[PDB]
């Protein structure tokens, strides 16, 4: 058992750019210094090389995006959950986004091995002016060795508050022992699952629907939530089509200029 | 005239002709049909088992039980809590709207029956509710009248499944006897679902479906749609 | 067997408004009442339903349902065929007679089309010998064969048939859908009294003659514009 | 006078040496009385049954036996109504057994019933026909003494008809009228009317259309005709007086009689 921690707080610096105010991390996490894609956008790369999580392992992530900061956090790492026996591994994330701040983030895609038990809890606090691109990818297991839905139980939750008021819930429970997760209402023969929410982003439903339609190898869709935001769900047979889809969407949300209204 | 019999009332509100517009909804089934995932008797029964054991179990049946149990304790805040979760958890817009419309019309239909006194707690619920669904409102309804839970679940479950089976028969299409075979096949699963519903607690409320959510969303984009969802 | 067949669900299925026996195409004389402007609004619709249920439906449908049920419990097939013969010979209005027999036929053929449903040895025997089953008589045997309690069987049968009639009024008068619901609600006490009465009556009352109802059912044959088969 | 009375009526006919329908044997007790037959058409006898009576009381019973010999073609006519009085804790009854022979024809109807307040009447009619036999039978029930606004005030009325063809049932009627269990004025029963006619035509030379014609051309009548299971005709009609129903019957009897 080991505890991996990640802390990141950002603020606008004297130069008007988004910079790291404070940070801290434990293996296998490691942040790189930010670089600036658009004059109005910072990007921090989160890297991690790990054998995976075992029984008793825990991850705790805290993100605090100061006001006016527009930040994208990118990674390439997959989170492997091993056989946890009679125990489990867990991932807790607390994210705070400030006034007129933007965050583009996603935890590592989950790959639950046979008899893996995983618990994830994510809470995201936003202001009314905050903007969020948040997503999660779940894989059926190690697809290459035909290890599909062999894990024990997977239970992850997302709750997003806007000015301390709930605007979105997700309650993901996957348990091979209760259901055939391959049935046409769940994974339906696919092996990779993308769930994504766009909150208060400068983008219309039709634009997102265009990306999905023009993405090979994806069965996906978008819809307006009760709180008037966008949710994207997509199934695929590999991770690449889903990651490609997310990139396209992220690109669409980013193609807005500070030199127009 | 002033003699309301629950035995008859439960049949009346679950009657296929109870005027809340169920027949205009497929809750995503139409999408499954146009994409030819449901093309015959066999694939339709697989869809129903898949759908009943996912979306209908963790959202419809489970919420029905939740509001029922809270109604027995006159716990209105808990009922509203449940309905809020459902509204914030149901991403597919036509699925959310459908359930909310059916909840509205259900309460207004009971209301139109002046000789039907639903009692003080249901009256309070109906006044304060913001986003009732067919299932939540029906749950409070059943408890308010002292209708046994399993009985309440049984009628609701059959009535909704019947509507789904009939869409399949009309839209696939299937022979009418095919629909009866299916409905008969589902009796054991029916009992299993009710059994399971009693075992589940609110931590299971609105357990995410995957392809079902995606198909409900995609229904918005169908060029020719005979259903509202 | 029937270890997986749950009577609690089967009783709902066979009384479902979409159970494919074609009930929706029959008015059983109601259409004549409507076209002649005897049933024109919510109030007259309610009087008709009370008048019909307490006459034709009570002494022929419900009573016969009880008789074939009780006989089925004693495996008395001969008595069951006797009851069906009386009904056929007692029902003068042709469209009313035909409608009941058609629905009887389709009810049984629908049951038999469900290969996984095992109605038992007595019902099979009855299904083989019957010459003129009605929806009510065959249902009676059906219910008894499965061990469905009589009052319960009566309640579900009574409500379904009345629902069909109410929906016909709603479509044909026409009436608002809420009017239909008010009416169904108003009928609950009478419903229970009809069941009470049905349980008291013996076969001497079987096919008690209706008057105007028979007449309007006969008159339906001559309607130039008719949307119903009866 | 020391207790309830029993009226009897026996009538057997046969073709005579002259080829005419004649009375082979008959018998009757008050208030019944048969007149000698006369002959309207060359192929039809008519026997007038008459009766003047204060009415039936508790315990009174009538027994009627008719036997129309082979090839006989007979019409039995009457003008009398049968008044049933308050029978208290008892009842009055009328039993009829009618036998029509080979290729024989019978046109008959018991006296129209007028049940006074608290009258209890029991009627049983059994009619045995051959396959070649022909029959025009009917009954008329009145709601009571309409002149004194006495409608549906009787105790209980129960009359039955069973018609057998070659010993096989072809028709049943089970009339039960009990004001205490039902509002007999409802739109499925008498429906505002006070006179009710039930008529059956068995194996007669007339088509459904012909009868329906008579009904359509009858003022003061709301009636109808339909084919029974055994391929015969049943006529039912409501009126606010006996006369319109009687006139309707005559039109029909006439039609059946106008044949070779």
């Amino acid at each position: 058992a080991q505890e991996s921690k990640l802390r990141l707080k950002t603020k606008i610096g004297a130069d008007g750019r988004c910079v790291i105010e404070d940070n801290f991390f434990t293996p296998p996490f490691k942040l790189m210094a930010p670089f600036y894609p658009k004059d109005d956008l910072a990007e921090i790369m989160l890297l991690a090389v790990s054998p995976g999580m075992m029984r008793g392992d825990a991850q705790d992530v805290q993100l605090n995006i100061g006001p006016n900061c527009k930040l994208r956090i990118t990674s390439q790492s997959f989170e492997k959950i091993h056989n946890t026996e009679d125990g489990f591994a867990s991932r807790d994330m607390h994210i705070v986004v400030g006034e007129n701040a933007f965050l583009d983030f996603a935890p590592f895609p989950l790959i639950p091995f046979e008899n893996a038990h995983f618990k994830g809890n994510t809470t995201i606090s936003l202001r009314s002016s905050s903007q969020l691109l948040y997503s999660e990818i779940i894989v059926a297991g190690r697809v290459a060795r035909n290890e599909l839905f062999k894990f024990n139980r997977l239970h992850t939750k997302i709750s997003i508050l806007q000015d301390e008021k709930p605007i979105y819930y997700d309650n993901t429970i996957l348990d091979p022992k209760t259901t055939d997760l391959n049935n046409m209402c769940m994974f339906d023969g696919y092996t990779h699952y993308l769930n994504l929410v766009l909150v208060n982003c400068p983008i219309e439903l039709s634009g997102v629907r265009e990306c999905i339609e023009e993405s090979e190898g994806v069965d996906g869709a978008v819809s307006e939530t009760a709180s008037s935001h966008l949710c994207v769900k997509a199934l695929a047979k590999g991770s690449e089509p889903l990651l490609h889809l997310r990139e396209k969407i992220a690109r669409l949300v980013t193609q807005t200029t500070t030199q127009k209204v | 005239n002033a003699h309301v019999d629950n035995e008859f009332l439960i049949l009346q509100v679950n009657d296929a002709v109870f005027p809340i517009g169920s027949y205009t909804h497929s809750f995503g089934l139409e999408t499954y049909i146009q994409q030819k995932k449901v093309t015959n008797k066999e694939s339709a029964l697989e869809y129903l088992k898949a759908n009943l054991s996912s979306q209908f179990l963790y959202t419809e049946m489970l919420s029905l039980k939740l509001t029922y149990e809270s109604a027995l304790q006159q716990d209105l805040k808990k009922i509203l809590g449940v309905e809020e979760v459902i509204m914030l958890s149901t991403s597919p817009m036509e699925l959310r709207l459908a359930n909310q419309k059916l909840g509205n019309r259900f309460i207004k239909t009971l209301q139109a029956m002046n000789e039907l006194d639903m009692g003080e707690f249901f009256n309070a619920y109906a006044q304060k509710t913001k986003d009732p669904t067919h299932a939540t409102s029906y749950g409070v309804f059943a408890a308010s009248l002292g209708i046994e839970l399993k009985k309440a679940l049984r009628h609701y479950l059959y009535a909704q499944t019947s509507n789904m089976v009939i869409n399949c028969v009309k839209s696939v299409p299937l022979s009418q006897n095919d629909g009866q075979k299916i409905l008969l096949s589902l009796q054991s699963p029916f009992n299993q679902l009710i059994e399971k519903t009693l075992e589940l607690d609110e931590s299971h409320l609105c357990t995410a479906s995957v392809q079902n959510d995606i198909k409900a969303m995609q229904h918005e984009s169908l060029y020719s749609r005979l259903y509202m969802s």
